[PDB]
RNA sequence: AGUGGGUAAGAGC
């Protein structure tokens, strides 16, 4: 990510990049925000 | 190709591998697995007579009210009605002396090198932590 | 609109898919009076050009070239397809309708990162595409 | 420590010798606006001084 | 008074409509400007003009209860804003922490 | 009487005078009846029949109606059962459960003939004598009270809750009549007749919606941000088409794009504000791109000064509207700012010898009273020479203290800074060569930071003459610093907060000699 | 110079001949009425047998389809 | 009445010759034959007028190559040319255009110009700042009107009395008058409570918008 | 739907019969009939 | 109150 900060990207290859800390912090989050109470409705499984 | 007309006898549907798709079933036609069209135009002339009822008074108040707000703001047609008629005027020859359009603007301008990125120098960083240090005295 | 092609009939649109082996084919469904359709053409001439390497425009009047309509489900105002070596490519835009583009986007820079991120995931043999930009909100405030 | 408003910290700040002769820096930071594509929210105040 | 060391006047204060006006409009383009952006980006964003408001009109917000209700208004857009990003879909019962 | 009832009382008050008062004429009409013209197609045959047997057909057909309606697309996993719910037959998948969406009005007609099958099967509980005449007007009257509950219709138009919050109301009005005297409170009323004309009169106008929905839907053939984009490409269209048709096309195919071209030179060249004449242009068809070009200035300015209203007040709008909005702002302020200068210039200074002469013999008797000393220039040999210079380019610095990536403009500002501190003499020598000699400069460019109440300018000046001017403002405040040129009630000072400003402002009203005195007239 | 005119020559026709505009914007005449011609009406209309059958989509309709194109024959 | 004070100082006798025109998207061939067909055929009218309106010409709307951003200035004459049947003027009117092409008859002893500004375009209304060139000291007319009614008339030349002069845009602006003094011949522009002596010279100067003329 | 529930009986009527046209094919039954009353003696009735 | 904005794409059997 630190490396790709500058390395001639297109417009729509940067702009897919900048989210990646919003992943991590997602990611880090997952205990609380993927609960079944904040998001009602019915729950997939992943494939695997 | 442009310009040619579609062989007899095909689906251009089919003829590729394409599959369609259904995002949900409220849009599309329902899906099928000579009294039949003579009781489609029944209903329909059903309809019309049903909507007969005010039909012409209301398409009467809709024209007035397209005469009414055309007055003032006439069709964009209409307002180059007058340079349109002066444009017959204008000779064949006339019309092969119309230059092309050309851009001013240089190499420089229109296809720019890449403005590449670099990485701020650690001497920022060596002024900011030096910074916030405090005298003893 | 008048200045990018038009296709006037359902075979010529098969010959425009099949003929495309390197390129993406970008087809907006619908009518040119509408004024949807009209801004989908505006921008598609305004990059007609520009992704004209990995792209290529076409036009289709939906109601001269009904052939779809059932099957691709063309009754928006305007709707974008896309398409790479006779396959429909999807885009996972945020919106729930993954198969096309059904309203128009202000932003040419939006839609050349649209064709561009559809040409990389097609490219990688890949039917489904997630597209760079979210679009479940409009960003209104 | 932290309580008056020209903060005991400048006092004690690295370079409290450079910053003695800056001056006017209040309306610098102001007009700063008009140089920087960003709006400052802290334009009337300056954390060095 | 300086001379006779009483209160002899009472200023209440307020923030001005034009400093609301120009917070709501800095939130405002905070938050249209997110299309693309980092969370923590949009909440530093946030907080830096949060901060700066309230230490200039701290005083003033008190008595500037259209203030308040802009201040939580834009707050809630911020964190609206946020869980749009996290998933599509308003959360029911979603957690301060 | 209870808060509830009152309350009751003022909304049906405040439904019937909005009724009354929002009562139009009717229109008139050429009298074409239902139910008549269907007896004279041949489709269509009458008979009288017990009402419980209709009721029960017209469910039935219903039910029969919404089935086929449910597996429109051969999807039989939709279960709608005889009291009109509709459920999945299993675990549907994902692409299921999104492939078997129906819309509102869908959902609206499901309901309402649930509705309907609840009041059939009140009427034929009666006549099979479970219930009696007084239970089945109950069951009705709360049937036509509890639609929401019962029901729950107005998930799919929220619309309908003026209907139940009405009904409800009724109730409320009825109950409090009704359970007045030795009769206590509970459920046996059975005066239906206000709820049962409340939902008929919602009905008579959902009926359209659903008639129309149902005749597209049922049909064999399916059928299914533009304020700024309306009259711009239409009038090109427009000009164009003209064009082609007395170009004469069959010889002069290949100038349509030429035309276009044209057009697009001409409306960027005013949008420019630079000359445009194009030398072989032929006279009419440059007329023609004229008046197109007029036309579209003027809606670009209305457009323009309509998009930046709307966002002062404060609407919702997008983000690439307020970049071309700001756009087409600049250009205008731009094109303004062009007009005024020429002005200035064709007109001369605007401000008089005499005005001059006053102002400037002010300022000489304020600094001869001052025993003000001028600035000196900056000399060779200055004590402070090094400390001003380090400041300005800390000044300068700070632009960059937080961007994590520059271009090539930032990074030669930042080369340009870093020369001048490696060697301060040289830079030095460099800026009192420019403040002596130095008098033409480079184009400074112009943005506008957009506030949504105002147009800020900012200014884009080269980094070589932007080290001289901080140094020269540098050297210039620490100078009007040293000798008191700016009086103390010149703001702000390098000594008080804005917020300290305005106490200070308070505190020295406040301790004016008897300044809150009104005994004798004084303001 | 070689390569600039095979990359001239490798260029391909982005935009439609003159004809084809001239025609596409006749057509847009023909339908937008409120910019052109004399008599106002709606939005998409002309004014002021034979129903083409499109297949679904759906393999199984695809011999229906087929036999209905086949019979479309002249 | 039929001549009342203000019919015998400002009114005169103008005459129009109205045309109809067909549907410029016509084949040549049905034009033709509708013109024959006596609907499309040129129509005189005579009419009263109390004052002429004068069409200021297009904008330039681009700057000047030699010397940019140059005001435009049109000669009295230039505007003057309407009014005979030389020159048309195709009036653009929502249903359809019209050729009508204006000839003075009988000019009237004081003359009343107006000049046309603010006018609405298809978004907003502007204000068109051409200025007219004109000779203050005195005007020909006689060349104006047709052969027939050149016999009754005899004095033609007319001198500016009257200059009225809007400054500033549409939304808000100030209307300043310049007033010819007949026992001195000075010219006085007076604005609200201000009034100033003006010289004749730089008269035309300005944004003319209502013209009063003595025929003498 | 809107005639049945419009001509629904009332609570002092067992049996109502009413007119009917119906579909040939058994799609579709309207009561053809509008609830006339007495004003009066409607009123009367609900009251009684 | 409420529907959605929650279809992984691919290989032939």
């Amino acid at each position: 990510e630190e490396s790709m900060k500058w390395k001639k990207l297109t417009n729509a290859q940067r702009s897919g990049l900048n989210q990646i800390p919003n992943r991590r912090f997602t990611l880090w989050w997952s205990p609380t925000i993927n609960r079944a109470n904040v998001y009602v409705g019915f729950q997939v499984q992943l494939d695997l | 190709f442009l310009g040619m007309p579609a062989p007899l006898g095909y689906v251009p549907g089919l003829g590729r591998g394409a599959t369609g798709f259904t995002t949900r079933s409220d849009i599309g036609p329902a899906r099928d697995a000579k009294d039949d069209e003579e009781a489609d135009a029944i209903y329909a002339a059903l309809d019309k007579r049903m909507d007969e009822r005010r039909k012409e008074r209301r398409e009467q108040r809709e024209k007035e009210e397209i005469e009414k707000y055309r007055m003032e703001r006439p069709k964009i047609q209409q307002q180059f009605s007058d340079l349109k008629r002066k444009l017959a005027e204008v000779t064949e020859e006339e019309w092969l002396s119309i230059p092309e359009v050309g851009d001013a603007r240089n190499k420089r301008q229109r296809n720019p090198r890449y403005e590449k990125l670099t990485p701020v120098p650690d001497s920022f960083f060596a002024k900011h932590l030096q910074t916030g240090e405090n005298h003893t005295s | 609109s008048y200045m990018l092609p038009h296709l006037h009939n359902g075979w010529q649109v098969d010959q425009a898919i099949l003929s495309e082996e390197d390129r993406v084919v970008v087809i907006r469904f619908g009518h040119d009076w509408d004024p949807t359709c009209m801004k989908m053409d505006e921008v598609l001439y305004s990059i007609a050009e520009k992704v004209k390497n990995f792209a290529v425009i076409y036009l289709v009047d939906i109601t001269e070239v009904p052939d779809f309509n059932k099957m691709y489900e063309l009754y928006d105002p305007c709707t974008v397809m896309f398409f790479f070596r006779n396959k429909h490519i999807m885009i996972d835009l945020g919106t729930g309708n993954n198969n096309k583009i059904n309203w128009a986007m202000e932003d040419k820079q939006e839609m050349v990162d649209i064709i561009e991120t559809v040409y990389r995931g097609a490219r990688k043999g890949r039917g489904l595409v997630v597209s760079p930009k979210d679009y479940s909100t409009k960003y209104r405030y | 420590w932290d309580r008056g408003i020209p903060r005991i910290n400048t006092l004690f700040q690295k370079d409290r010798h450079t910053l003695a002769y800056d001056k006017g820096w209040r309306v610098r930071t102001d007009f700063k606006q008009y140089q920087v594509l960003k709006q400052n929210p802290f334009w009337w105040t300056h954390q060095r001084h | 008074n300086e001379v006779t060391k009483e209160r002899t006047a009472q200023c209440f204060l307020r923030v001005d409509d034009e400093s609301m006006q120009r917070f709501h409009n800095r939130v405002r383009q905070i938050l249209m400007a997110s299309g693309s952006t980092t969370f923590t980006k949009i909440v530093n964003k946030w907080n830096t003009a949060l901060i700066g408001l309230m230490t200039y009109f701290r005083e003033a917000v008190v008595n500037t209860q259209e203030l308040l209700d802009l201040l939580v208004k834009c707050e809630n857009k911020i964190q609206t804003r946020i869980k749009i990003g996290l998933n599509s879909k308003m959360p029911s019962r979603f957690p301060p922490v | 009487q209870p808060v509830k009832v009152r309350v009751s009382y003022q909304k049906l008050l405040k439904y019937y005078v909005l009724n009354a008062l929002k009562h139009r004429p009717p229109k008139a009409q050429k009298k074409r009846y239902l139910f008549r013209s269907f007896k004279a197609t041949k489709f269509f045959q009458s008979t009288k029949l017990d009402w419980v047997e209709v009721g029960l057909q017209v469910c039935r057909q219903g039910y029969n109606m919404l089935n086929l309606l449910i597996h429109r697309k051969n999807l039989n996993y939709l279960h709608l059962d005889y009291n009109f719910n509709l459920k999945p037959v299993k675990t549907l998948t994902t692409k299921e459960r999104k492939k078997s969406r129906f819309g509102n009005a869908f959902h609206l007609c499901r309901e309402v003939l649930r509705l309907t099958k609840l009041v059939v099967d009140s009427h034929v509980q009666y006549r099979l004598g479970n219930v009696d005449a007084f239970q089945l007007a109950d069951g009705l009257q709360y049937i036509f009270a509890h639609v929401g509950q019962l029901t729950g219709m107005y998930r799919y138009k929220y619309k309908l809750m003026r209907q139940i919050r009405m009904c409800k109301d009724l109730k409320h009005l009825i109950y409090y009549r009704f359970n007045t005297g030795p009769v206590g409170k509970g459920p046996g009323c059975g005066f239906w007749a206000a709820g049962w004309r409340v939902w008929l009169f919602f009905m008579r106008g959902i009926t359209p919606l659903l008639e129309r929905w149902l005749g597209n839907l049922l049909a064999r053939q399916f059928e299914g941000q533009r304020v700024e984009s309306h009259f711009d490409l239409e009038l090109r269209a427009a000009v164009m088409h003209d064009i082609l048709d007395m170009m004469p096309e069959g010889i002069k195919q290949n100038k349509a794009r030429t035309i276009l071209q044209h057009l697009s030179e001409a409306w960027r060249c005013w949008k420019a504000n630079i000359p445009w004449k194009v030398p072989g242009l032929p006279t009419p068809i440059e007329n023609m791109i004229l008046r197109y070009v007029k036309a579209k200035a003027d809606w670009w300015t209305n457009t323009a000064h309509y998009n930046r209203e709307r966002i002062r007040r404060g609407a919702t709008v997008d983000k690439t509207v307020c970049k071309k909005n700001l756009g087409r702002l600049t250009r205008l302020y731009l094109k303004a700012e062009q007009e005024r200068q020429h002005n200035y210039l064709k007109d001369g200074p605007y401000i008089t010898a005499e005005e001059a002469v006053a102002v400037y013999t002010t300022t000489v008797h304020w600094l001869e009273s001052r025993r003000f000393s001028p600035i000196p220039f900056p000399p060779l040999s200055y004590k402070h020479d090094t400390k001003l210079l380090i400041l300005a380019l800390e000044r300068l610095k700070e632009a960059y203290s937080v961007k994590s990536r520059l271009n090539q403009s930032q990074r030669e500002e930042l080369g340009l800074i870093e020369q001048a501190y490696d060697n301060p003499h040289e830079a030095l020598s460099r800026i009192k060569r420019h403040l002596l000699t130095q008098r033409a400069f480079k184009e400074v460019g112009i943005e506008f930071m957009d506030l949504y109440s105002h147009l800020v300018p900012v200014y884009d000046v080269e980094p070589l003459e932007k080290i001289t001017d901080a140094y020269l403002d540098q050297y210039l405040w620490y100078e009007a610093d040293k000798r008191r040129l700016f009086p103390p009630w010149i703001k702000p000072a390098d000594t008080e907060p804005p917020p300290l400003l305005v106490y200070k402002w308070c505190q020295g009203i406040n301790n004016l000699q008897d300044v809150w005195e009104t005994s004798e007239g004084e303001c | 110079r070689d390569r600039s005119i095979r990359e001239k020559q490798s260029d391909d026709e982005v935009y439609a001949p003159g004809l084809d505009i001239e025609s596409s914007l006749k057509q847009l005449a023909e339908r937008r009425t409120d910019i052109f011609g004399v008599e106002e009406t709606a939005i998409g209309k002309k004014i002021g047998p034979e129903e083409k059958v499109t297949w679904d989509g759906h393999s199984g309709s695809m011999a229906r389809t087929q036999q209905a194109a086949q019979a479309n024959i002249t | 009445k039929k001549k009342t004070i203000v019919t015998d100082v400002f009114q005169g006798s103008m005459r129009i010759f109205t045309k109809k025109l067909p549907h410029p998207d016509l084949p040549a061939e049905e034009k033709e034959q509708l013109l024959h067909n006596d609907e499309y055929q040129e129509t005189m009218v005579e009419s009263t007028f109390m004052y002429l309106t004068l069409d200021l010409p297009t904008a330039p709307l681009y700057k000047d190559e030699k010397e940019q951003l140059i005001i435009p200035q049109v000669p009295l004459f230039n505007i003057l040319a309407k009014f005979n049947g030389i020159t048309e003027k195709e009036y653009k009117t929502y249903k359809e255009n019209f050729l009508k092409r204006f000839q003075l008859t009988k000019l009237p002893p004081y003359l009343i110009f107006c000049i046309k500004r603010f006018t609405k375009n298809n978004f907003f209304v502007e204000k068109n700042p051409t200025i007219v060139n004109f000779p203050i000291t005195n005007v020909d007319l006689r060349e104006y009107l047709s052969e027939e009614v050149q016999a009754v008339h005899k004095n033609t030349t007319y001198d500016l009395i009257a200059n009225i002069v809007h400054d500033g845009k549409p939304s808000e602006g100030s209307y300043r008058i310049h007033v010819l003094h007949h026992g001195t011949g000075k010219w006085y522009e007076l604005q609200d409570l201000q009034v100033t002596d003006i010289l004749p010279q730089m008269i035309t100067l300005s944004e003319a918008y209502i013209q009063i003329w003595k025929r003498r | 739907v809107l005639k049945l529930l419009e001509n629904m009986p009332m609570p002092w009527e067992q049996i109502r019969d009413v007119p009917v046209l119906y579909h040939i094919t058994g799609a579709i039954s309207f009561v053809n009939e509008i609830p006339w009353v007495i004003e009066p003696v409607y009123i009367s009735q609900w009251g009684s």
